[PDB]
């Protein structure tokens, strides 16, 4: 699978509270995390389906 | 808000919560029909909740109003966060009272050293996650621009101001964005960004509201 799928979730410097999905390789599944609102990394999805399709 | 204290019930009447299913940002009521927040808090659909204290319990003083117009600053940069400010026009004017009041726009730019009040329902931990039910408050000073720049080399513009402590411990955090920084009864800052929360050498960075008073007034009068 792509390398960005193995990176930990990135909240970013912004201080909003936006729920996004990320692939947790250690668990082998997509989970939610708090995204700050700006400068998102690639392991950041708006849905679990898109997350699993890209990093599954 | 990390290292703060629970605000006295309805002691920050101008504070609002931006909700699109759950609380995601804060804001400030500047007049009966307009709220100011951070541009990175943009969402196509936004419900504004006023008169709040406990964000998870219906208390009876709350007013829920949908946003009719969402206007971000035309020069907002999603990468550098320069001009991180946005205006929201409500569907209908709110009823102003003790729990719901407006905050005055700046008469001028407050100098470094000015004590201010920051508030929000954001994370209260620097490490880990603890979302408060009750509105949190924090007393903190505007920091000298040179210290702000030394903390964030080459990332601070004239439209930003650092507020907090260079030793860390107290700061705004995720969930606080768009919230107010009030000094002497005037809105001088808007929670925007920072590296982590309450970390040493990295105090919160805020939008310098005194640079946008005219843009705010011109936009309000034109919409
Ligand atoms: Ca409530």
């Amino acid at each position: 699978r792509p390398d960005f799928c193995l990176e930990p979730p990135y909240t970013g410097p912004c201080k909003a509270r936006i729920i996004r999905y990320f692939y947790n390789a250690k668990a082998g599944l997509c989970q939610t995390f708090v995204y700050g609102g700006c400068r998102a990394k690639r392991n950041n999805f708006k849905s679990a389906e898109d997350c699993m399709r890209t990093c599954g | 808000i990390v290292g703060g204290y629970t605000c006295q019930e309805n002691s920050v009447p101008y504070q609002v919560s931006l909700n699109s299913g759950y609380h995601f940002c804060g804001g400030s009521l500047i007049n009966d029909q307009w709220v100011v927040s951070a541009a990175h808090c943009y969402k196509s659909r936004i419900q504004v909740r006023l008169g709040e204290h406990n964000i998870n319990v219906l208390e009876g003083n709350e007013q829920f109003v949908n946003a009719a117009k969402i206007i971000k600053h035309p020069n907002f940069d999603r990468k550098t966060l320069n001009n991180d400010i946005m205006l929201i026009k409500l569907s209908s004017p709110v009823k102003l009272n003790a729990r719901v009041a407006t905050v005055a726009l700046p008469s001028s730019c407050a100098p470094a050293g000015t004590q201010c009040l920051i508030s929000g329902w954001g994370n209260t931990l620097s490490s880990g996650v603890n979302e408060p039910d009750l509105l949190q408050c924090l007393d903190a000073p505007l920091l000298p621009q040179a210290d702000c720049e030394a903390s964030y080399p080459g990332k601070i513009t004239d439209n930003m101001v650092c507020v907090g402590f260079l030793e860390g411990g107290k700061d705004s955090c995720q969930g606080d964005s768009g919230g107010p920084v009030v000094c002497n009864g005037e809105l001088q800052g808007i929670v925007s960004w920072g590296y982590g929360c309450a970390l040493p050498d990295n105090p919160g960075v805020y939008t310098k509201v005194c640079n946008y008073v005219d843009w705010i007034q011109d936009t309000i009068a034109a919409n």
